[PDB]
RNA sequence: AGGUUCGAAGACGAUCAGAUACCGUCGUAGUUCCGACCAUAAACGAUGCCGACCGGCGAUGCGGCGGCGUUAUUCCCAUGACCCGCCGGGCAGCUUCCGGGAAACCAAAGUCUUUGGGUUCCGGGGGGAGUAUGGUUGCAAAGCUGAAACUUAAAGGAAUUGACGG
């Protein structure tokens, strides 16, 4: 996105800094080197937020180019992102796959679990290498949410934000959903989106089993 | 194709990779052809027409697919020059 | 990266690369003016000098040859020649 | 040691072409290399190439257009008469519809079709198709 | 020893649990009395073995979300997933502890000089990396 | 009676895709043999190349399965070679026929020189490699026919090539590898880039996006 | 046999042959 | 590898003619001792006198008395 | 067939490595080829620590450790079960087995 | 010269159907040093040398260069010991659909039918045979060069299944 309306806003910058999504790993992939700003004294690589925004806009243009919203598939094998891809598919009408991605989903045409999408979006290339390689048998262009040390073997629209922080993953997924909705005739580009970014955040079970009762005690008293 | 008489004697013309300028084979299932939907200048909304990029299987197996897509989008104007 | 610009490398990788393996060879050394305290004259000394440089007006050593660079004696001022 | 500068340059160009690179650097430049690249570029197999000129033998950065299959060399510069140019032409070229064989002639460094046009032979240099 | 159940009983027990979770209970005899009309079991021994596994699986269900599908368990899961967005976001922090290098990155991005950012003092020592090898 | 489970197969069945070259343009894999017999109906000739009895030693002696090599292709520029091994000869034959139908590749025909009419020979010398068998297909003038060993001769004949010089190296007695190397050589006639293909390719709509509404209505 | 022991046997035989030839 | 110089023809022909002695066909045909050992002496046929009639036992998997003549 | 890339020894940029005698059978084994085990064992058995502590003249006496380095030819190493045959893929990892601290 | 240990030969004791061996005891030549021979090893990376190109990563040894800092003395910088990088040459290692190969595997065993950077040595089915003979070196043992008659349809290499394993 080269336009002035298609620019990162201060609210977006604040979300990005609060959720993290710029503190990469200590390892740098040579094909991810073009997204890094600088390496800290901690060894943590600092990812350029503008390059991340540009790649996210490129991914949004790739996604909205498909007439059937069901033809794009979102996969998160790791738990930190399954809720994000579920909410993303619910908002955008995509087809989600969470948890164990069974082999032969895109290639073995016999089982009913077989499906052939027109776009692949991946939370993490290391966690989701199995849908990555299978996408190479069916002519499937791929988007992935790649970190500084993510391999880029079968990735096409690699977004350099993060894959480790749950807050960062929820934020990047919510941001992608908001962008692909604003590109289509869904959001009016003026008021902020009514969907809170916390909705996409993965929560560890010891929060689910204590937060609801803490909130119940606060409400009842 | 295109013998002396002029007609194109070849039953198809294959696509060439938009990065490596390589012929995408008939059985090269690793190849892709994605569409990047450009928006209008004023509201940033999809306007129906788009632009198309094709990558051969060799490039997007050695890993250089993302760089090629970014370069083509930069050249065509999708990505701003200040990237 | 399939499209590294070999014609116009930025000065950072130009300076990190080996002197022979640069686009054009450039020596890593330089010439320096050396001020010995208590003396007015100025001696032009090679940055990688292999010999002990002495002031012709004072029996003082200015640099001690080492493996890579002549280590200047303490208290001695130095500056560059035309970058 | 290096005994054929042109062979090294052609091998570097071929390797960079095979690896999908957009630009190749060949370290030892020479008049023969510049003329060979001129023939290749005028036939459209390569793009513009720029000569980096140091006070030693210069370097060349060539813009690869991706439409090159092979740019090999014939190392012993065999004398090629016009009577035996056809055997060379059907031993080194993939077909008769495309491919060029560059040989250094008395009239200069030029491909085989120009040599046959002006009726002269010479010493073989290399082939590119 | 050798009391292990087979696929025939386990799959049928899971199916009749996920079809008739409301009617089933923790009593073995009640379950073996509902089986004859909610299912067709050719043998009495097979029927009561299925009922026993149903009792065990419903004990496991009431003590935890077994992989067997359950509409009440799934609606609880749905309520616990697509809700509990906190009334205040987790990303609207008043102050953000920012790296000076990231501050320079934001400055070059042109989004520097923001009142919500607090510049951290960068650490000194460069002592990351685990020690190499054993010992 | 053919019920397809594929977007591509569904588009083929309901008259949405007209030519096999339309599929070949986008490199879409064919995953069911009932796609092409709709296209190459009654024109796909069939020939069984060899029946070889592979064996696997077990506790109670050895058991034998029959590996069938089937090469098919209309004599117009399409060819395919399938290899299937099964217990029964007929089952292996049918499986190899289906696989040869699946691995149907297009063949590029060129001219030896002085392009006059329909092309007759390979556009340039192509090399196929499989195991230790190396097969090279050299362009030949009109009327020379296919000069080669019989096993590649029939495969080149059914591929639409009229004239071709052939040079083979290695253990050509290995009929499976020998046929597969020639098939690989035939396949990469388009994988070779030639100056008449140097024009910048124009991109058309993929059938998946061109017929996505009809796919949604029909291919549920 | 082991190749080394065939070598040793051949060396013994060669010495015997040399001795017999020298005896003439 | 092999030499490829413009004036290496002497070494190439020398190495070819030196290495040509290492295949059985050329050594047999050009050494001359195989001709000496051949009873026919380079002839297609020969005439002889039957000294005896002998039977030759067949090889191991077969079993027959091959009827030969000592000539 | 070449079973191991390193030929089962650590000699990389050397011509000759001095031999050592196997602690079990006194076989001349190259030093970089022999299996080395550095056992650090209590000089008394874990069953006898209490009795020695009771019969000690000192109150807080720290019992000595025993430091013995063992070298084995691969024959004695395999026969003594310190090393075991591994699958073709499982031969490639060099990480020692865990100490089983818990 | 010297000879402590070990230990060909040898002696004895065991084991065994036999046991000229494996095990044990003893023990010569030798193993040690100096001088003179010999020139052979699975002398191996079973992989010629020089040169160019073609992936990534983390280390390691040497030299040099640049940097927060900790440490040694001292008052500070030098200079050592660490920490983080860069460059050059090495021993290597991990990963890779670069590519190759029959495969094992190899970033060289790649850049090879799209066959040509320069050059050296060398193989032509298995045996006979590294034998005979000749020549030559050596005190000797032996080293180097090295056939033929005849015989044979296989011998071999890598991998798969099975069987078997003191
Ligand atoms: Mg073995
Ligand atoms: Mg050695
Ligand atoms: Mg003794
Ligand atoms: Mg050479
Ligand atoms: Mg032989
Ligand atoms: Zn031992």
């Amino acid at each position: 996105g080269a336009l002035d309306v298609l620019q990162m806003k201060e609210e977006d910058v604040l979300k990005f800094l609060a959720a993290g999504t710029h503190l990469g790993g200590t390892n740098l992939d040579f094909q991810m080197e073009q997204y890094i700003y600088k390496r800290k004294s901690d060894g943590i690589y600092i990812i350029n937020l503008k390059r991340t925004w540009e790649k996210l806009l490129l991914a949004a243009r790739a996604i909205v180019a498909i007439e059937n919203p069901a033809d794009v598939s979102v996969i998160s094998s790791r738990n930190t992102g399954q809720r994000a891809v579920l909410k993303f598919a619910a908002a955008t009408g995509a087809t989600p796959i969470a948890g164990r991605f069974t082999p032969g989903t895109f290639t073995n045409q016999i089982q009913a679990a077989f499906r052939e999408p027109r776009l692949l979006v991946v939370t993490d290339p290391r966690a989701d290498h199995q849908p990555l390689t299978e996408a190479s048998y069916v002519n499937l262009p791929t988007i992935a949410l790649c970190n500084t040390d993510s391999p880029l073997r079968y990735v096409d629209i690699a977004i350099p934000c993060n894959n480790k922080g749950a807050h960062s993953v929820g934020l990047m997924w919510w941001m992608l959903a908001r962008e692909v909705l604003r590109m289509r005739g869904t959001i009016s580009r003026e008021h902020p989106w009514e969907v809170m970014p916390d909705l996409y955040f993965y929560r560890d079970p010891e929060e689910i089993e204590k937060e609801e009762q803490a909130a119940a005690e606060k409400a009842v008293t | 194709m295109q013998n002396d008489a002029g007609e194109f004697v070849d039953l198809y013309v294959p696509r060439k990779c938009s990065a490596s300028n390589r012929i995408i084979g008939a059985k090269d299932h690793a190849s892709i052809q994605m569409n990047v939907a450009e928006v209008d200048k004023v509201t940033g909304r999809f306007n129906g027409q788009f632009k198309t990029y094709a990558i051969c299987g060799a490039i997007r197996r050695m890993g250089e697919s993302d760089d090629s897509i970014l370069r083509l989008a930069k050249a065509d104007g999708i990505v701003s020059k200040n990237f | 990266p399939l499209a590294k610009d070999l014609l116009h490398p930025s000065p950072e990788e130009e300076k990190r690369k080996h002197k022979k393996k640069r686009l054009v060879q450039s020596p890593n050394s330089y010439f320096m003016d050396v001020k010995c305290p208590g003396c007015y004259k100025i001696t032009t000394v090679f940055s990688h000098a292999q010999t002990v440089v002495l002031c012709v007006g004072c029996s003082t050593v200015l640099c001690q040859p080492t493996g890579g660079k002549a280590r200047l004696t303490e208290g001695c001022s130095f500056r560059r020649k035309q970058h | 040691v290096r005994m054929n500068v042109l062979a090294d340059a052609l091998k570097s160009i071929n390797n960079a072409e095979k690896r999908g690179k957009r630009q190749v650097l060949i370290r030892p430049c020479s008049k023969v290399i510049v003329r060979f690249l001129t023939v290749m570029m005028k036939h459209g197999y390569i793009g513009e190439f720029e000569i980096i000129d140091d006070h030693r033998a210069g370097k060349i950065v060539v813009n690869l257009t991706g439409r090159l299959n092979k740019c090999g060399v014939i190392s012993p510069r065999f004398d090629v008469q016009l009577k035996d140019l056809e055997k060379w032409q059907n031993n080194l070229l993939p077909s008769r519809q495309f491919g060029f064989i560059v040989l250094t002639t008395s009239a200069g460094i030029m491909d085989h079709e120009e040599a046959r046009r002006k009726h002269t032979g010479g010493k073989i240099l290399g082939f590119f198709f | 020893m050798g009391r292990v159940r087979t696929k025939t009983v386990k799959k049928a027990a899971r199916v009749i649990i996920e079809k008739y979770y409301t009617r089933l209970g923790n009593d073995f005899h009640t379950n073996k009395r509902v089986c004859e009309e909610i299912a067709i079991i050719p043998s009495k021994k097979l029927r009561n073995k299925i009922a026993g596994y149903v009792t065990h699986l419903m004990k496991r269900i009431q003590r935890g979300p077994v992989r067997g599908i359950s509409i009440k368990l799934q609606e609880e899961e749905r309520e616990r997933r697509d809700n509990y967005v906190p009334e205040v976001s987790a990303l609207d922090q008043e102050i953000i502890e920012v790296d000076p290098d990231t501050k320079e990155m934001l400055k070059l991005l042109d989004f520097g000089s923001l009142s919500n950012l607090q510049v951290t003092q960068p650490t000194v020592g460069m002592n990351f990396k685990t020690p190499r090898g054993p010992v | 009676e053919w019920m397809p489970v594929t977007k591509l197969g569904r588009l083929v069945k309901d008259m949405k895709i007209k030519s096999l070259e339309e599929i070949y343009l986008f490199s879409l894999p064919i995953k069911e043999s009932e796609i092409i017999d709709f296209f190459l109906g009654a024109s796909l000739k069939d020939e069984v190349l060899k029946i070889m009895p592979v064996q696997k030693q077990t506790r109670a002696g050895q058991r034998t399965r029959f590996k069938a090599f089937v090469a098919i292709g209309d004599y117009n520029g399409h060819v395919g070679l399938g290899v299937k091994c099964s217990k029964e000869v007929a089952t292996a034959i049918r499986g190899a026929i289906i696989l040869a139908k699946l691995s149907i590749v297009p063949v590029r025909r060129g001219y030896w020189g002085n392009k006059i009419g329909k092309p007759h020979t390979v556009p340039c010398k192509v090399t196929g490699r499989c195991g230790s068998v190396l097969v090279r297909l050299i362009p030949a003038p009109r009327g020379t026919g296919i000069v080669s060993a019989p096993v590649p001769k029939k495969l080149l004949m059914m591929a639409g090539i009229d004239d071709c010089y052939t040079s083979a190296r290695g253990c050509t007695a290995t009929l499976g590898n020998f046929a597969k190397a020639t098939f690989d050589a035939i396949s990469k006639t388009y994988s070779y880039l030639t100056p008449d293909l140097w024009k910048e390719t124009v991109f058309t709509k993929s059938p998946y996006q061109e017929f996505t509404d009809h796919l949604v209505k029909t291919h549920t | 046999m082991r190749a080394k022991w065939r070598k040793k046997r051949m060396r013994r035989l060669k010495r015997k042959r040399r001795k017999m030839r020298q005896r003439s | 590898g092999k030499c490829r110089g413009l004036r290496t023809a002497r070494k190439l022909r020398s190495h070819r003619r030196d290495q040509k002695w290492h295949d059985k066909q050329y050594k047999k045909a050009h050494l001359g001792t195989a001709l000496k050992a051949n009873p026919f002496g380079g002839a297609s046929h020969a005439k002889g006198i039957v000294l005896e009639k002998v039977g030759v036992e067949a090889k191991q998997p077969n079993s027959a008395i091959r009827k030969c003549v000592r000539v | 067939t070449k079973k191991r890339r390193n030929n089962g020894r650590a000699k990389k940029g050397r011509g000759h490595v001095q031999p050592i005698r196997c602690t079990n059978c006194a076989r001349c084994v190259p030093k970089d080829k022999a299996i080395k085990k550095f056992v650090i064992r209590n000089i008394v058995e874990a069953a006898a620590v209490r009795d020695i502590s009771e019969a000690s003249v000192f109150d807080a006496y720290v019992l000595p450790k025993l430091y013995v380095k063992l070298h084995y030819c691969v024959s004695c190493a395999i026969h003594s079960k310190v090393v075991r045959n591994r699958s073709r893929e499982a031969r490639k990892d060099r990480t020692p087995p865990p100490r089983f601290r818990p």
